[PDB]
RNA sequence: AUGGAGAGUUUGAUCCUGGCUCAGGAUGAACGCUGGCGGCGUGCCUAAUACAUGCAAGUCGAGCGAACGGACGAGAAGCUUGCUUCUCUGAUGUUAGCGGCGGACGGGUGAGUAACACGUGGAUAACCUACCUAUAAGACUGGGAUAACUUCGGGAAACCGGAGCUAAUACCGGAUAAUAUUUUGAACCGCAUGGUUCAAAAGUGAAAGACGGUCUUGCUGUCACUUAUAGAUGGAUCCGCGCUGCAUUAGCUAGUUGGUAAGGUAACGGCUUACCAAGGCAACGAUGCAUAGCCGACCUGAGAGGGUGAUCGGCCACACUGGAACUGAGACACGGUCCAGACUCCUACGGGAGGCAGCAGUAGGGAAUCUUCCGCAAUGGGCGAAAGCCUGACGGAGCAACGCCGCGUGAGUGAUGAAGGUCUUCGGAUCGUAAAACUCUGUUAUUAGGGAAGAACAUAUGUGUAAGUAACUGUGCACAUCUUGACGGUACCUAAUCAGAAAGCCACGGCUAACUACGUGCCAGCAGCCGCGGUAAUACGUAGGUGGCAAGCGUUAUCCGGAAUUAUUGGGCGUAAAGCGCGCGUAGGCGGUUUUUUAAGUCUGAUGUGAAAGCCCACGGCUCAACCGUGGAGGGUCAUUGGAAACU
């Protein structure tokens, strides 16, 4: 993170853009049925882009209004 | 005006005109409301080494006469 | 960034401290020997004291010395005399 | 605000009273694709919600104006369940609707919006002015004759109690605070107050 | 030097002034000595000067100076006219 | 007394203990999606990290020398008979200096400080206080000096280092008076001690400017002057209590604790320095380490209580870091000096300079927090007789849905199947009085006219009146003429036109009101909890519905509540977590009956105080509301004063 500590962070959604060295905005919140990861990633903040086709729960997962 | 008029009990008459009284009163506790005794050694200025150990002494405050004594003697209610 | 008033105040405080320490050392000298002249029962035990008590409130009606250190000095002379 | 159909809201709730009745056309249970079906019975938190909606969509408000006019009914000595009823009909939406200047509530709210009132003097163009007991409500002198105004006075009679009305430039008076009898008791106020207790 | 001033209260584009005897080195909306009365220019017609004139003369006799607007406030009521009769006697 | 609810989860099924997870509120919030406005607020919480540039403290010619500018008396006339050559009465204007005052306030910040820093209540017979106000007494007589200017040298510079002149409300000498001080008497107190007459000796000031009338004068009004008293103010020191986490910090001190002297401080004092004495503090938590400006207040809670210190007020501390003094009433000083240090800048390399935790702004840090704006018109501040100037205090404008409160985004009708898109036991139930299209409104949008409160002054010049004078100016007061407005052609008000352009956002198993159908088939994925997905998914992904509420919605972070899961109110220890393996005992806590008694605890009533703002209540002003103002619960914490005497 900004402070020099390591975490593991989940990615919600379907598709992501997260090869390596990308700047992402870590959101708090534990995801259970997964060991050792208790943080999310804000989908659509700095360098990750939104999901490819959501139109239903659209604000989280971060995509803009189609058409 | 007038100054504070505490009464106490001497603890250690050391040399050179100083005695230390022990004013004891009862502060109450904040949350539980139980009374509890606590002590306060007030240094005071004896004139000519009059009061001895064991006495109960009435005192009065005055201007700072030294670094730690602020009080003076007025009257001795009982002695030993 | 000196404001153009403070560059004039540093000038007039050097001009005004030279007049002070000339007068303020003269008051401390004239009581250094008059307190000596109170001792030894010398000749000018009523003349240097009249000079010393003079200068320690020439410098007290001006704000060299305070008007309670003036009365403290002139009581340390005139009691012992 | 709402801007939608009061017909559908009168289906799910009791009535919104656009005309004298609105639920007789379709099924009076629920609007869409699950209305004409077996009505599953409803819990306590639902029914404390539905009567609140039947009062909110009656006067055509929204929350934190419906809520901010709730706890200021908790200031007077009366019953809090009906102090909230009596100062809710003392707005310039109900008073324009009660002493009839409109065939319905929304254009009565639209009448006090655009500035056709001049209550007690100059103008109050807000639709949430709680009217104090004893000052007159008129129509603007610039617009005294419209097709909306006069041709809805003659249809709807029964100016309710603690009010007056006249034809001399349509001047109501708002005599005093109305009673629970002179207030629509189709929605019971005795269960809305437990919704805001939680 | 102590001087009778105007400490402004009220909101934006709606000034309300309370009149105050206070020291000249305190801030405007800050610490005060005594609050004499009020002043309101933006009312209906009047300025609505309220002054307890028995107390405003306790300060004018020992060094309080009105500053160019409360000197108009005190003259509007008549404290400054009545101030001469203490000096005349 | 308007004051208190819950649910899910251990099991095949119960009861209990017990944690966990939700439903409610808030924020200096951030982020994602979306986004007509209006009114009041709020907006670097991180790096007390470094700062480009403007710019925040100046003012006074009525303190006075100089200067500079230039009208106005302005010659002879170069004859171009008006160009001034210079000469001038120099009116009057401007400033670089000397000098007075202000720079110690306003403004910022919270690093340090667990402390008489702060809060509250006291004390000073141990205190200082410029301006302001009041009362008296005065203002006499002389002197020399130095910036400016002229000249020289160093330096491209900017500034140093010399030489000679000049003025003052600058400085200095001498007279004249004190209730100061030191010697001697007579009251009262709370220990030193005070207050109020006395009476003797020494001591100490100073300013003139701009007016008035009349005597070639000599008194004189305005406000500077200094002397002594008071008052008002601001400040200082001392004291009782109230002040975070650790004992896996138990010995701290050595000018430390007293004494007697001496100095010195506004002032008392181990405040400092000499000698003499061995004290001082500490389990009631000395010390040490760590953390933190404190409070009013704010948020939450039925209360008890918990949490926070943004904004707004009070106080303290700090001004690149660490010491120090000067000037002055006031500083050991935020846009002052000196020294030391770390950085940074200019350079002709000879030596010079700078400190945004002022206002905007930049870089950097960061999830995150704005314009290098306008104005002194209002209120306040400084300097002035005053006009007035200076005021990044303040009043406004700009940006941001950051919050709160208001309005919108249009309804009156009416095919209760027009189109088409879901579902379908396809005939139909839905979206749906939804919707085309008929009739009107214009909050608002825009253009086009009108338009303001804030704004009362000071100042001049007139009239009285009051004090004072020989008299008049002048001054104090009274009125009445005219004067100025950043916002702003803004608020707002009249007309003209148009249903135009102005909705999204998250949930749909059960808590929790709102579901069917396709896709997908332990995959892709959801998840606050329990848990959903393996071919008939109401929990995934989409589509039609519906609902919560709305210019917002949702997620995350943190805080309080729910949590009676720190329980004084209000919990426990046989087996669920919990009785030391038992003695002897220190400190502490607690303690049988009666009488007399005192008043510490206790109760009761007299004050005083706990500022203002806000919270609660009642009115007033905002077109309503937010908000703003005024009057009240009221200070209930505490201290001072009477009483009561059962209980400790």
């Amino acid at each position: 993170l900004s402070n020099n500590i390591e975490i593991n962070a989940y990615i919600p959604g379907i598709g992501h853009n997260l090869q390596e060295h990308s700047v992402v905005l870590v959101r708090g919140g534990r995801v259970k049925d997964l060991p050792g990861v208790r943080y999310h990633i804000v989908r659509g903040a700095l360098d990750t882009s939104g999901v490819d086709g959501r139109r239903q729960g659209r604000s989280l997962y971060g995509t803009k209004k189609p058409k | 005006n007038d100054r504070k008029v505490y009464v106490g009990k001497v603890v250690s008459d050391k040399m050179d005109k100083t005695i230390t009284v022990l004013v004891e009163t009862y502060k109450t506790h904040k949350l539980y409301g139980k009374r509890v005794k606590y002590s306060k050694k007030y240094k005071t200025h004896d004139e000519n080494n009059s009061a001895k150990l064991g006495d109960i002494v009435k005192i009065q405050e005055t201007r700072p006469l030294s670094a730690t004594k602020r009080f003076r003697l007025v009257e001795i209610v009982e002695e030993s | 960034a000196n404001i153009k008033s403070a560059i004039k105040r540093v000038k007039t405080t050097e001009k005004a401290e030279a007049r002070n320490i000339s007068q303020k050392s003269a008051m401390r000298t004239a009581v250094k020997n008059a307190k000596t002249a109170v001792s030894n029962n010398a000749d000018n035990k009523n003349e240097l004291v009249s000079l010393a008590v003079k200068l320690v409130d020439k410098a007290a009606q001006s704000n060299l010395i305070h008007s309670n250190k003036a009365d403290r000095i002139k009581s340390q002379l005139m009691t012992a005399n | 605000r709402f801007r939608g159909s009061n017909w559908k809201k009168s289906r799910r709730l009791g009535i919104s009273l656009s005309g004298t009745g609105k639920e007789l056309e379709k099924r009076p249970y629920a609007p869409g694709q699950h209305g004409p079906n077996q009505r599953k019975k409803l819990s306590e938190y639902g029914l404390q919600l539905r009567e609140k909606q039947k009062l909110r969509y009656l006067y055509g408000m929204t929350e934190r104006q419906f809520r901010n006019t709730f706890d200021i009914a908790g200031k007077k000595f009366g019953v809090h369940g009906e102090n909230f009823m009596i100062l809710l009909a003392s707005r310039l939406d109900a008073v324009v609707y009660s002493l009839g200047l409109a065939r319905t509530r929304r254009q009565a709210r639209q009448l006090v919006n655009h500035g056709h009132i001049l209550v007690d003097g100059k103008r109050v163009d807000i639709p949430s002015y709680s009217v104090k007991p004893g000052q007159t409500i008129s129509v603007r002198e610039k617009s005294q004759k419209l097709n909306i105004i006069v041709e809805s006075v003659e249809i709807n009679n029964f100016v309710p109690e603690y009010l007056n009305f006249d034809a001399d430039s349509l001047t109501g008076t708002f005599v005093r605070l109305p009673e629970r009898s002179e207030l629509p008791a189709e929605i019971n106020e005795q269960l809305i107050v437990e919704y805001y207790s939680r | 030097a102590v001087k009778i001033r105007l400490t402004r209260l009220g909101s934006k584009r709606n000034p309300f002034y309370r009149i105050v005897v206070a020291d000249a080195r305190s801030p405007r909306d800050g610490r005060i000595i005594e609050q004499i009365g009020t002043y309101n220019p933006t009312s209906a017609n009047a300025p609505e000067i309220k002054v307890d004139e028995a107390l405003a003369l306790k300060w004018l006799n020992d060094g309080a100076k009105p500053t160019d607007t409360v000197h108009n406030i005190l003259s509007k009521e008549g404290i400054m006219k009545k101030f001469d009769e203490q000096k005349k006697a």
